[PDB]
């Protein structure tokens, strides 16, 4: 107990050197309590006033052999340290020794620390700072350096246990001062504001602000436990960029070039001599503003040059460069943004246009399996971390509370007082200021951009009624509920606060009116599960504020950082990535605009910026500071969102009954009195056959025919393209083809009904979208045959055959199984929807408010430029130089905020994170409603659009994602923790794949009696052997990484003679094992892949040494030599972290191809509508001539690059021109009798929205649901 | 967009025709600037003579007897870019019957770059009295009620048998 | 502004060779059809500014005869260093001195200033 304290002397030293000297001759964990940092226990009582802050002996047993002291401050904090002299010098006992440590273990060392950490961050805030204060930077030096011996002065530097080195906090403090050291003297710039990170475990223990621990834990630790993932993560993007080096090596630096060159220049005179870009834009093709030459190819399916231009291969890769597949560290850049999906449309469509559009494979292959396989990996892990930490946290607290208590006139005033509280009842009051809060919300959502002055002051009145009923209501409740009552009830102060704030305004905050909506949740408590989400959320507010303070402390830290490192670079070599040596809209210089760019990076967004960082400031530091911040934020901070999120919907009065009692006593009272009043004043034929056609319908052959059928229809539609007038004898067979097809389905629906019955057939959903269908088939037809088709609705009508491939869906289990478990989810999806409208239609309002109207400008149609507010000031002057000069328009926005719908579809696209960026640049340049835009006029509003995305994309989108797995795990617990996403014989596979994964003791391979068969399996069978083997594919690795774009021969002729040499020593190991292990050989399962490896690469060396020198095919020897792959995905069979991982991959398998083939065909009857619908659309954004909605291809392909989001924006915006100063209503396309090229807008707004809701439900959802369950079946 | 399709070979006599020629530029955001001109050789004889000379906006016809007063175009209009060069036979006769071809000289505008280009489409019609429906859809309708009767057939065929072999059991029952 | 970095006192003995140290420092690549400085001299404070080095596409001599053959380049324009060579430096050759250096795609035009000081 405490009795046990003890000054360390030498004697004590010398007992326990006895000891140890004993323990040699010769030839255990601690108390956690006791374990450093630690409080000591109660148990011990107090310290003697003389032991307090000494060298004292060691407590805990464990070490109390080996040799340490430890001491204790004035606050009980145990402090471990080293009883070896210090560097050979200092012992315990010196005097010297005896002060650091003195000062070291106090607590006014360490608050003077964190206070100079502080005061210097803030400083390093500022930009240009007064010439006064470089002076301060050396003053925090010598503090830092008088820092570092104070620790190793008292316990020593390395060498030991308990030393200054050994603790990674002090690791770090290391980094940074001899890096400023070194650029005392260097180019470098200042990284001494990391070290503010000390903060972070300063929040590792802070008690007044609660739970500040379980987020700070919960970091590291999902730090900790991402090795296994990170491992798996480079070796998947290492495969994969090996096979895009392979197949795209040298396509991005493809250009089109001028056919007829002057005097006698030729493609190597001209390109010695060409600088700038006005020279390159004169030999090579480029578009309209865009800052590299056009991308071309070779094949069929790749872009076309302009006629006089040639493709050629030559000059630099687009994006300063930075964006090929030319080496392997450009190509695993390339895969890490493919697997971030960070702009990836545009590396999806430069390769395409260069290579081909054959080469979607690749994409698809990249995009799904690695993309979302990897990142829902992450977020298990972090989601497990997260988790584990929560529950040892309230475990912890729970064993000490146990512990603790287990050891435990006035009158007259009064008169009205009384008064105001009997007329105050929630249903006749409280009611009613509800409904007069929802009133009042739908008036605020009233306003619109062009409006007159009567709208505006009938308005206007009306907030004046609103904001005057609701201070009247104020004052009652207080005399009734005094000002020592108001206060206790954290729901009357809200509605305290919206009074008074709406008071100042009557005697730019009126944006604060909409936020009583939020009181409309007082309602949701009648609602029971309504009530049960708004209580799930109510409990995670507490972590998320947490997290909120440990991810606004992050950006802050890396903000400065950044202004430090890359600030001056910025203004210096402005001229490199700004052609008007202007600072870009994103740049690192100031402050505010550092911050933005590290909350882009959060936001998911890093390259775009990095390519300019990386062009001012060098390649390394951005690439080692974007990463530090894109790890940590984004693939950290973030999934903890969602961890806790997920963590808090699994942990396990109502008036409004009052009121409807008192209604049922009204209605019915009133109604029954009135009444009285008005009584004062006054042979089995048929059923055989129906047994016959039951017999048929249920028959496989009649089963496989129909479903060969509704395949053969649906080909059929996707031949409808806007080259039909060419194919004149496909049109005329597949009219009459649609003719027999309708006749089939009509048989089918009249035979189902004979067999069946009607009630049968219509109660049933399947049936009642196969009867619509034919319905819809057969009026057409009958249209078509009555003379009047063509009549303008009619063409609805045909349209609604896009809905003909629906009919695949009854037939298949794998697609039933999975729209099952959707539907099943839907009642809980709808209870969210409402809470995030709610939220949404507020911000909304206040956007309207902030925006509606000031996003007009005065361009030049010429180039698209912003006319300068020196020039064009107002709307007036924009039109009356619209009446002296020609290509001038006041033009605004497509998706803006002048009301509340398109305020709506304005923060869709913040939330999702697509055409953000145009939205804020013109909510930055705001001045007013028909002024001119200045350049960052209103910078601040950025803040607005920081705070939405937090709770907008950070909440609101996880919201949905966490209340979906709920839903799908509940109804697995209802089923009996069967599997909602496998079909029957899926679930016998999965089984069988467990049964592979237990670990079961195999059987041995006998040892050969020959002496020589038994050498050589002693050989093999050896340890050493397959150690080696794995070193071999690791060199074999290298020579693959090795390559490169523009090598000489020698270096092709190596390389080859390497790759010879290694495919010679795998089949002779091959060879070995299969004469020592005999025809045991081929009894494991990795053998026999290791064979078939070996028959692959030995094919492929001579196959490709065929098709490069008889045949000239080079496409075939680039897909030829991706054989060399196996070979290194052999480095799977000795990495047990990588192994585990892809096994789960493997048991997830038969559940994701269910929902690969619903997305197919959700995609199938998207791309006919869009054939139908878009296909003469004026090709403005993301609408061009390769990535359209012409043919059946091209819309596939656009599909599948906005089923993750991308570029959505982009292709919806062509499709909302509708007007004839955007678009030509009588635009003549010369092939077709089709006229005009605009759009339609509510048509376009509902087909992406609604396609990009469905691939959130049904792909990311659900793909993160599949990932959960079985990375947790795979780790245990 | 921009889709170039053939021509149709025939014509009938008395009624009108259009004959088709379309040529699309590789890259259809950029400047051309086109004109046409057609020419035409009657079957039984071997030389093309020219008929007419289609310019930036005006129509300019040769003194051809053969084509005066019948003649009318039927392409692209108000731009200098034409990407559509047909034209028109109003009152088709026997002598409008040979070999066409539609000339299409087409000057492309870049940066400092003027690219002169041609392109040449060959069209062959012939004028008969009576218009023939292509086989393709006299084999296609005829097919169609091939599978109409043969699954009617195949279908009655398979209840008849289902039917007396259920109408056994039930008498066996 | 761009980094011009210059002596402000110059000390040279009478019979003396005289090296002109200025150093400028830009980010972008040296263009010599760019590239633009200019040297001049300045007998007093407010006098006028009279070159005696140009370059433009190359190292151009203005042959002034107060710096007879004295004046000479001893810089590497790419290598950032435009210093001259004032050969043989006499008593007459204290004033101020400037190096006018423009480097586009920099709008900015550096400026140095030098006062030679002949001791005797
Ligand atoms: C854990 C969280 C923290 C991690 C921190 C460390 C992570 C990444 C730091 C990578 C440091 C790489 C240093 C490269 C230095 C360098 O400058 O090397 C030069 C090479 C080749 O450049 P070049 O001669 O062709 O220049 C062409 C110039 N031009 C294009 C303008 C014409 O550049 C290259 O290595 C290619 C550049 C891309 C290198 C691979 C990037 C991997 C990204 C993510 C990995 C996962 C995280
Ligand atoms: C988690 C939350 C996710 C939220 C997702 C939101 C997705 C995007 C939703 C809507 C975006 C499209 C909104 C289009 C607004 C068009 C505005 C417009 O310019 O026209 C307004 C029209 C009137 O026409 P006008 O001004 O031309 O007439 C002129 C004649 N004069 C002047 C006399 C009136 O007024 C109208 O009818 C407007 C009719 C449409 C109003 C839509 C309001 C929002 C509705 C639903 C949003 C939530 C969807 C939930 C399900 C998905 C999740
Ligand atoms: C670009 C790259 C181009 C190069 C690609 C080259 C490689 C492509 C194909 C080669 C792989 C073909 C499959 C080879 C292994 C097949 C196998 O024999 O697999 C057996 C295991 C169970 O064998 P066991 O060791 O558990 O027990 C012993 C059980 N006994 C006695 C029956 C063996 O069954 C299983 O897991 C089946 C797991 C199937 C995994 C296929 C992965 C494909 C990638
Ligand atoms: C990008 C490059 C990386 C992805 C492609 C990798 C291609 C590698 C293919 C090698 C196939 C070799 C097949 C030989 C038999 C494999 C076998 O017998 O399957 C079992 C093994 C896992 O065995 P384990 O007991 O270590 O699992 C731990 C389970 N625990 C922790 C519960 C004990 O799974 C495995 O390695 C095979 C897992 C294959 C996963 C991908 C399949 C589709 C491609
Ligand atoms: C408890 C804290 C005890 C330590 C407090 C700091 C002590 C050490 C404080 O050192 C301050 C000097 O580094 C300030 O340098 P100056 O302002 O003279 O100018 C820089 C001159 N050098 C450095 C460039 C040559
Ligand atoms: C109209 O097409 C006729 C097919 O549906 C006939 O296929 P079945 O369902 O008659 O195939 C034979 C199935 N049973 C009649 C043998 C049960
Ligand atoms: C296993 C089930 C398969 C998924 C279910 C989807 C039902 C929908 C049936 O899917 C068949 C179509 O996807 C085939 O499309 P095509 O390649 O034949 O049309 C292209 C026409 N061109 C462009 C070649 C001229
Ligand atoms: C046009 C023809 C309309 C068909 C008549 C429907 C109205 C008649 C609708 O009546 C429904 C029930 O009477 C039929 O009972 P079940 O179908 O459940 O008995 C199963 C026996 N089978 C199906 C094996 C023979
Ligand atoms: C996206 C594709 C991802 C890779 C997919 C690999 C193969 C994933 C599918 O293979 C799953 C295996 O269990 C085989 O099962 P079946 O494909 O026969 O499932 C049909 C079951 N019923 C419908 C007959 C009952
Ligand atoms: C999970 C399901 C994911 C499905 C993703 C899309 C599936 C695949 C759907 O895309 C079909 C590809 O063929 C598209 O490429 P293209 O049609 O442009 O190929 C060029 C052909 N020509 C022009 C040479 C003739
Ligand atoms: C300015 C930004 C960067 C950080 C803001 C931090 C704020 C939002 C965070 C930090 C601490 C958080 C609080 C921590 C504790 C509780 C108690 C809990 O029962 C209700 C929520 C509440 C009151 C949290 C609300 C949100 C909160 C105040
Ligand atoms: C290039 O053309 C010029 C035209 O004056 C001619 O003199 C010269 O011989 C030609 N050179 C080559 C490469 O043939
Ligand atoms: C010489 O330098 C001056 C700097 O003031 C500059 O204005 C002038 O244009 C230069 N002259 C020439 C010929 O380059």
């Amino acid at each position: 107990g405490p009795q046990s304290f003890v000054h360390f002397t030498k004697q004590s030293l010398a007992l326990i050197e006895q000891r140890i000297a004993e323990r040699k001759s010769k030839e255990p964990k601690p108390s956690s309590d006791l374990e450093a940092g630690k409080q000591l226990p109660f148990i011990y009582g107090d310290i003697p006033p003389g032991m307090v802050s000494e060298p004292l002996e060691d407590l805990d047993p464990y070490y109390a052999d080996k040799k340490t002291f430890i001491v204790l401050n004035k606050g009980k904090t145990i402090f471990r340290f080293n009883a070896t002299p210090a560097l050979y010098m200092l012992s315990p006992f010196s005097p010297l020794r005896r002060i650091s440590i003195k000062i070291l273990v106090h607590s006014l060392f360490s608050m003077l620390i964190m206070c100079t950490i502080l005061t210097n961050c803030i400083f390093m805030t500022m930009n240009n700072p007064p010439d006064w204060t470089k002076n301060v930077k050396y003053t925090f030096t010598g503090i830092y350096t008088f820092e570092s011996l104070v620790k190793i002065l008292a316990r020593g530097f390395c060498v030991g246990e308990f030393t200054f080195l050994r603790d990674p906090w002090n690791w770090l403090d290391f980094v940074v001062i001899v890096f400023a050291y070194l650029t005392e003297f260097v180019n470098l710039g200042n990284v001494s504001a990391l070290r503010t990170f000390r903060v972070l475990r300063a929040l590792k223990t802070i008690s007044v602000i609660p739970g500040l621990k379980t987020i700070v834990g919960a970091l590291i630790q999902s730090v900790k436990k991402l090795s296994d993932v990170m491992i798996l993560t480079v070796f998947c993007l290492s495969v994969f960029a090996l096979i895009g080096l392979q197949l795209f090596m040298g396509n991005l630096k493809h250009k089109c070039f001028r056919n007829s060159l002057e005097n006698n220049e030729t493609l190597e005179s001209i390109m010695n001599t060409l600088e700038s870009e006005e020279d390159f834009r004169k030999y090579f093709y480029y578009l309209e503003g865009s800052k590299d030459a056009l991308l071309c190819g070779f094949s069929t399916d790749s872009g076309q040059c302009p006629e006089g231009y040639t493709c050629v291969k030559i000059g630099r890769n687009p994006d300063y460069g930075y964006t090929s597949f030319d080496t392997f560290s450009w190509a695993f850049l390339a895969l890490f943004r493919l697997m971030t999906q960070d702009y990836w449309e545009n590396l999806y469509q430069q390769t395409l246009r260069a290579a081909g559009k054959t080469y979607m494979i690749f994409f698809v292959v990249v995009i799904f399996l690695g993309s979302f396989y990897l990142i829902n990996l992450i977020l298990a892990v972090v989601a497990m971390a997260y988790e584990e930490q929560n529950q040892a946290n309230i475990e912890e607290a729970k064993q000490k509370e146990l512990e603790f208590q287990q050891m435990l006139c006035s009158p007259y005033w009064i008169k009205f007082k009384k008064c105001i509280y009997f007329i105050v009842m929630d249903p006749f009051v409280d009611l009613a200021i509800t409904i007069c809060i929802v009133l009042n919300t739908l008036f605020m959502a009233m306003e619109h951009h062009p409006m007159t002055e009567e709208f505006k002051n009938v308005l206007a009145i009306r907030n004046l009624v609103f904001t005057g009923i609701f201070a009247a209501e104020m004052v009652l409740k207080l005399i009734a509920m005094d000002p020592y009552e108001y206060f206790q009830v954290g729901w009357n102060i809200f509605d305290s606060l919206i009074v008074t704030l709406s008071l100042v305004e009557l005697f730019g905050l009126s944006v604060l009116r909409s936020f009583r909506l939020l009181r409309v949740f007082k309602l949701a408590k009648s609602w029971p599960t309504l009530n049960m989400l708004i209580k799930i959320i109510g409990n995670s507010v507490g972590a998320f504020g947490n997290l909120m303070l440990v991810l606004f402390i992050i950006v802050f830290i890396f903000a400065v950082v950044g202004m430090q490192l890359f600030g001056k670079s910025y203004k210096e070599c402005v001229c490199k990535i700004n052609d008007d040596c202007t600072l870009p809209r994103w740049h690192m210089n100031d402050f505010f605009h550092s911050f933005l760019i590290v909350f882009r990076v959060l936001c998911g967004e890093w390259i775009e910026t990095m390519w300019d960082c990386m062009e001012v400031a060098g390649q390394a530091m951005c690439l080692i500071f974007y990463m530090m911040v894109f790890f940590i934020g984004n693939l950290v901070v973030l999934n903890l969102f969602l961890a806790l999120l997920l963590s808090s919907f699994s942990s396990d009065a109502n008036n409004l009954q009052i009121a409807v009692t008192r209604i049922k006593k009204g209605i019915n009272y009133v109604k029954q009195t009135l009444r009285e009043f008005i009584l004062k004043a006054f042979g089995k034929i048929w059923w055989n056959i129906r047994k016959t056609c039951y017999k048929i319908v249920e028959h496989s052959w009649f089963e496989s025919f129909i479903v060969l059928m509704i395949l053969l229809s649906s080909g059929a539609l996707a031949f409808e393209d806007i080259y039909i007038e060419r194919k004149k004898t496909i049109k005329i067979i597949l009219e009459y083809a649609d003719k027999i097809f309708t006749y089939i389905f009509i048989l089918e629906m009249l035979l189902k009904w004979i067999a069946y019955g009607y009630k049968t057939y219509f109660t049933n959903a399947w049936c009642w979208l196969d009867f619509l269908i034919v319905d819809v088939s057969l009026v057409t037809l009958v249209a078509n045959t009555l003379g009047y088709s063509d009549l303008g609705p009619i063409k609805s009508l045909r349209t609604l055959r896009a809905l003909r491939p629906l009919r695949a869906l009854s037939r298949f289990e794998g697609m039933r199984v999975v729209v099952n478990a959707l539907i099943g989810a839907i009642p809980s999806i709808m209870n969210v929807l409402l809470v995030c409208l709610i939220f949404w239609l507020i911000f909304s309002i206040m956007g309207v408010n902030l925006f509606a109207g000031k996003f007009y400008e005065c361009i030049n149609t010429t180039d698209g430029s912003r006319f300068p507010a020196s020039q064009v000031p107002n709307r007036s002057e924009c039109f009356a130089l619209m009446n002296v000069s020609q290509n001038v328009r006041w033009k605004n926005l497509k998706v803006n905020f002048d009301n509340v719908g398109l305020g709506y579809l304005s923060l869709l696209q913040v939330a999702t994170f697509k055409g953000w960026t145009i939205i804020m640049y013109a909510a930055v340049d705001s001045v007013n409603v028909d002024k001119q835009p200045k350049y960052e006029y209103s910078l601040y509003m950025y803040i607005y659009f920081i705070f939405f995305i937090i709770f907008g994309s950070f909440f609101t989108l996880n919201l949905f994602i966490c209340v979906i797995i709920d839903n799908f795990n509940q109804q697995k617990k209802k089923l009996g923790g069967q599997d909602i996403f496998m079909t029957e014989e899926q679930k016998k596979y999965y089984n069988a794949m467990k049964k592979l994964g237990s670990k079961k003791p195999q059987k041995p391979i006998p040892r050969p009696g020959n002496k020589i068969q038994g050498c050589i399996f002693d050989l093999v069978t050896n340890q050493a052997f397959d150690i080696s083997i794995m070193v071999l594919i690791c060199l074999n690795m290298v020579t693959m990484m090795v390559e490169k774009e523009g090598q000489s021969q020698h270096m092709t002729e190596v390389l080859y003679w390497i790759n010879v040499v290694f495919i010679i020593l795998f089949t002779g190991e091959c060879v070995l094992k299969l004469i020592s292990l005999r025809h045991y050989y081929f009894t494991v399962g990795w053998n026999i892949f290791d064979f078939v490896v070996v028959i692959i690469s030995i094919v492929g060396m001579f196959l490709a040494d065929l098709i490069e020198t008889y045949f000239v095919s080079p496409t075939l020897f680039r897909v030829i030599r991706l054989a060399r792959i196996g070979r290194i995905l052999r480095l799977v069979k000795g990495a047990k972290g990588i192994r585990t991982l892809l096994f789960a991959l493997m048991m997830s398998l038969p559940a994701l191809f269910n929902i690969g083939l619903l997305l197919f065909l959700v995609m199938f009857i998207y791309a006919i509508f869009g054939m139908s619908n878009f296909a003469y659309v004026k090709k403005e954004d993301g609408i061009n001539d390769m990535f359209n909605f012409e043919t059946f291809g091209n819309s596939m392909i656009c599909l599948f690059q906005i089923t993750t989001s991308a570029g959505w924006d982009g292709l919806l915006a062509p499709i909302l021109n509708s007007k004839p100063p955007d678009c030509d209503p009588k635009k003549v396309h010369p092939g077709s009798s089709v006229e005009g090229d605009c759009g339609n807008p509510s048509v376009g707004i509902f087909y992406f929205v609604s396609y990009i809701i469905i691939s959130f439900l049904v792909v990311v959802n659900m793909y993160i649901a599949v990932i959960l369950e079985n990375f947790s079946v795979a780790t245990e | 967009g921009c889709v170039e399709v053939d021509s149709e070979t025939e014509a009938v006599y008395g009624m009108t025709f259009k004959i088709l020629c379309i040529s699309c530029k590789r890259r259809s955001e950029t400047n051309a600037e086109t004109f046409t001109e057609w020419t035409f050789r009657q079957k039984g004889t071997e030389e093309f003579v020219k008929i007419l000379r289609y310019e930036n906006e005006v129509l300019q016809l040769e003194e051809d007897e053969r084509f005066e007063g019948r003649v009318v175009w039927n392409g692209s209009r108000g731009t200098k870019d034409l990407q559509d060069l047909s034209i028109f036979i109003t009152n088709v006769t026997y002598n409008h019957s040979g070999d066409y071809e539609c000339h299409v000289y087409r000057l492309l505008f870049f940066e400092n770059y003027e690219h002169n280009t041609s392109v040449v489409k060959k069209i062959h019609i012939e004028v008969v009295d009576k218009a023939n429906r292509d086989m393709a859809s006299i084999v296609s309708e005829i097919m169609m009620y091939v599978l109409i009767v043969v699954l009617t057939i195949w279908l009655v065929a398979e209840m008849i048998y289902c039917y007396k072999k259920i109408a056994a059991a039930t008498e066996t029952a | 502004s761009m980094e011009v970095t210059v002596p402000a006192t110059l000390n040279v003995l009478n019979g003396s060779d005289a090296r002109l140290p200025c150093t400028f420092n830009s980010c972008y690549t040296v263009n010599h059809k760019q590239f633009s400085l200019n040297w001049t001299y300045q007998e007093c404070n407010n006098c006028s500014e009279e070159m005696f080095l140009q370059f433009r596409m190359k190292i151009i001599n203005l042959k002034l005869e107060r710096f007879q053959d004295r004046v000479e380049f001893s810089g590497n324009p790419s290598k950032y260093d435009v210093s001259v060579m004032l050969r043989n430096v006499q008593p007459e050759d204290e004033g101020i001195y400037n190096c006018y250096i423009m480097n586009p795609p920099d709008r900015h035009r550096g400026h140095g200033k030098i006062h030679l000081q002949v001791l005797m």
